[PDB]
């Protein structure tokens, strides 16, 4: 870019703004990383639900098999009284990230039931009780994925600003400072020094001419 | 914990509060208490360690399993340093902490 | 005692006169353009401003005992409030904790009630420190970490 | 210091017609010609239009195509320096492709080897025609491949199924002109025909 | 503004052999010595090594180990910054803890306190030995880091106490106390392993 005092001021302002924006983006990325760590911890904690509720559902299934032998299956698939599975979605916002929220049958709205099997009460209390845990796990996984993507984007932007933009601007500021002070200021003194030399030469010539008379 | 300042107050020298607080800590083996044990091991204020030792003692007496864990925890290491330490009040509280773990190890 | 008023051209300190007088003196009380835009009559940017030997003025015999404590607490709390406002500009302000809102309201009160002194509202240092304590007492007594002991008990009770 | 604001350089460029500016970065990367194709310029391209026309009608157009490819490569590099190699359009990927080839196989010259000491003009013409033909065939495949996935995303597949012709394109510069003018022109023509047939068949196979 | 680019600064750095580098960041963090270990250097150590070894041949090796620990301190710093202390190994955790102890116990002075107003070279050498030797003895045992931390928890408080020793008792008495704590720390390190 062309070096000038106004250009130097503009470059300094751009560097200051870049530093401020980098700090703000680092803060946002840190907050998003904290939220992602919390979501990962929650998912790890709720992973054990997928084992506990599964064991309970297996026990209920064994009890139902011992009660009525082979389930009807086929047309109605049997094995349950609840869980008319229908899923509804919601969008929450955390640190500017649109974290989805999930609700479904036996874990929210859109649920219905009718009759059931012999142990259908037990099956609902164990096999259909895992529905809430599954919905929570799915919501946690979706939130973790969204947070990971947002954190990756923010970290890429922050790293680019720290490495490329600021280190691009600062050499530009140094070159602009050098071009002005290193050349224009030096030339101004040299021009004036040569002018003073011309004046001194004129005075000396006048004095010598007067003395020769 | 959140303020990080340990001061004695009327309910921290009272046994009843600790009894209701034991359950609230459990989140991964008294996770709040484990963070408090870490706070007892390392604290911003030297004065805080003395009230911290008071607080720990009460939970361990109430929870025999907690007392054995406290001896394993760095809070017992902080109590051992406090036993080899000046200030009468810190040493009293430290001695009471050691004894609380001790009663439970051997029956 | 000198309080020389110097104009810094182009609103920067790199100018030869301010940069030259910086070494000779021992302080800098900047007037900030944005605060003037924000219509705060004394636009003194307190956080950038400092006195290289402000410790001598603070003391027991002169002024009041709690001067240094309240000064440091105000400094730190202002910085925190500015940082929290910057964060709320980008985090949506829904995720801010209670302490973040406390610092935000403290920053607003400090800008609109403390700095914005009237052109003729003469304030003795004692009532100025009373105002400082009025702003400070919003935070819990345990929250004012920078304040030493035996001072909070003295003044935090109002 | 390399800055082109010096009084000598400014006064020279104020009157000189053709200008082969050089960049220190390319010299650092052992490029050797070091001619920065983005800043250099030649005002004499207008006068030599008659010579180009009587030589080859293709060159006047493939030159513009190559210049456009270079400008697009510069813009893409500027974008990817911060956005990242992902999320690039397959057309943009095909543009960066053969731009790398033009950089490392056409403009680059060793200048200390039996093959790159001298280079006849029409040899460079055939090199440019081959590179532009590769670019045009790739973008023709991008335009229509019996589906968007089969049209443009297939560049990775092309990198394997067409790898031999790509290697021959990048290695066609290694042949010394001293090996006989008809030999080199025949080799260039054969390479062009082989690449054309192979890529046309692949674009006409399974799509 | 702290920019070491002015011609005065550049010439001074080019001529001066030893640059100590006081840092305002440490002063903000309440550091009495305020000497930034990351930027300070002593180009005369090679010539001073004769006296350094004559006083104690192990002192120069201790200094090299301390320099390595300081170099690894920033490494562990970004390690904790990016993933946290969890990913640190037992040896890595021991190294980080020893670096923190060195920074907050020996690399820092207390000036105003009568016990740390003046630090004799004897006391400094014994403190450096009692720190580095303990660091190694804990290092080669890698034992669970948490298990080592609980066993050495009293020792960590004792190391701060070793610094708290006054020079009034005389150099030998302070040296013997530093040695006794170091010997007890070493005995705990080897017997408990």
């Amino acid at each position: 870019v062309v070096p000038t005092v106004t250009m130097l001021g503009v470059m300094k302002s751009r560097l200051v703004g870049a530093t401020r924006g980098h700090a703000l983006l680092k803060k946002k990325s840190d907050a998003l990383t904290v939220q992602f760590r919390q979501i990962l911890k929650n998912i790890v904690t709720t992973k054990e639900s997928m084992g506990e509720v599964m064991k309970d559902s297996s026990f209920a299934l064994i009890e139902a098999k011992y009660v009525a032998g082979e389930n009807i299956k086929h047309i109605v698939l049997e094995n349950v009284q609840n869980a008319s599975i229908k899923v509804r979605s919601r969008q929450e916002n955390i640190a500017g990230v649109k974290i989805p929220k999930f609700e479904y049958f036996t874990d929210g709205e859109t649920k219905n039931d009718l009759t059931g099997l012999a142990r259908g009460g037990q099956q609902v209390q164990q096999c259909r009780a895992a529905y809430v845990k599954a919905i929570e796990l799915l919501v946690e996984l979706a939130s973790l994925q969204t947070s990971f993507l947002t954190l990756d984007e923010a970290i890429k932007t922050t790293n680019r600003r720290v490495n490329a933009l600021e280190n691009v601007v600062k050499p530009r500021l140094e070159n602009t400072i050098t071009y002005i002070k290193g050349e224009l200021d030096e030339l101004e003194r040299e021009d004036f020094f040569r002018l003073k030399k011309i004046q001194g030469y004129k005075k000396r010539e006048i004095e010598r001419q007067l003395a020769s008379s | 914990v959140l303020l990080g300042h340990l001061d004695w107050s009327p309910m921290h020298k009272d046994p009843l509060f600790w009894r209701d607080n034991i359950t609230n800590f459990e989140e991964n083996d008294f996770q709040i208490l484990r963070v408090l044990l870490t706070i007892l091991d390392t604290s911003s204020d030297p004065r805080a360690l003395a009230v911290a030792c008071f607080d720990l003692s009460q939970f361990i007496q109430y929870h025999p399993a907690g007392r054995v864990i406290v001896t394993d925890l760095k809070a017992k290491e902080r109590v051992m340093k406090l036993m080899n330490h000046e200030n009468t009040e810190v040493t009293k509280s430290a001695l009471l902490c050691i004894q609380r773990l001790f009663l439970g190890a051997k029956y | 005692t000198q309080i020389p008023i110097l104009t810094m051209p182009n609103d920067d300190i790199t100018h030869p006169t301010p940069d030259l007088t910086g070494y000779i003196t021992e302080g800098q009380i900047y007037i900030d353009r944005q605060l003037q835009n924000r219509q705060i009559y004394p636009p003194i940017n307190v956080l950038p401003s400092l006195s290289r030997l402000m410790k001598s003025a603070i003391g027991e015999g002169m002024t009041r005992r709690d001067h240094s404590d309240v000064s440091n607490q105000l400094y730190a709390n202002y910085a925190i409030g500015k940082d929290v406002q910057a964060m709320k500009a980008v985090v949506g302000e829904e995720a801010l904790s209670s302490e973040d809102l406390l610092y935000l309201e403290f920053l607003d009160k400090f800008e609109r009630k403390f700095v914005a002194q009237g052109a003729y509202d003469s304030r003795n240092i004692f009532q100025s420190l009373d105002l400082a304590w009025t702003l400070l007492r919003i935070f819990p007594r345990e929250l004012l970490h920078r304040i030493p002991g035996k001072t909070l008990d003295q003044y935090y009770s109002r | 210091g390399g800055d082109f604001s010096d009084p000598v350089t400014s006064a020279t460029l104020s009157i000189v017609q053709v200008f082969w500016g050089l960049d220190k970065k390319l010299a650092q990367r052992k490029h050797f010609p070091s001619v920065n194709w983005l800043i250099s310029y030649s005002k004499y391209s207008t006068a030599l239009e008659s010579f180009y026309e009587q030589f080859d009608p293709d060159f006047i157009n493939i030159r513009t195509k190559a210049r456009e490819v270079l400008q697009r490569e510069d813009d893409l590099n500027e974008i990817v320096q911060l956005v990242g190699k992902d999320a690039l359009a397959e057309g943009d990927k095909i543009t960066l492709e053969t731009a790398k080839l033009l950089r490392e196989d056409y403009l680059a010259q060793n200048a200390f080897t039996p093959y790159d000491k001298f280079c006849p003009f029409y040899k460079s013409v055939w090199m440019m025609r081959n590179i532009i033909h590769f670019y045009n065939l790739a973008n023709q495949a991008v335009e229509k491949g019996a589906g968007m996935d089969g049209q443009k995303i297939t560049y990775t597949l092309i990198k394997h199924r067409l790898g031999d012709l790509f290697y021959r394109l990048v290695s066609q510069k290694f042949e010394d002109p001293a090996e006989g003018e008809p030999a080199l022109v025949a080799k260039f023509k054969k390479l062009h025909e082989d690449l054309t047939a192979g890529f046309r068949a692949l674009e006409d196979e399974t799509r």
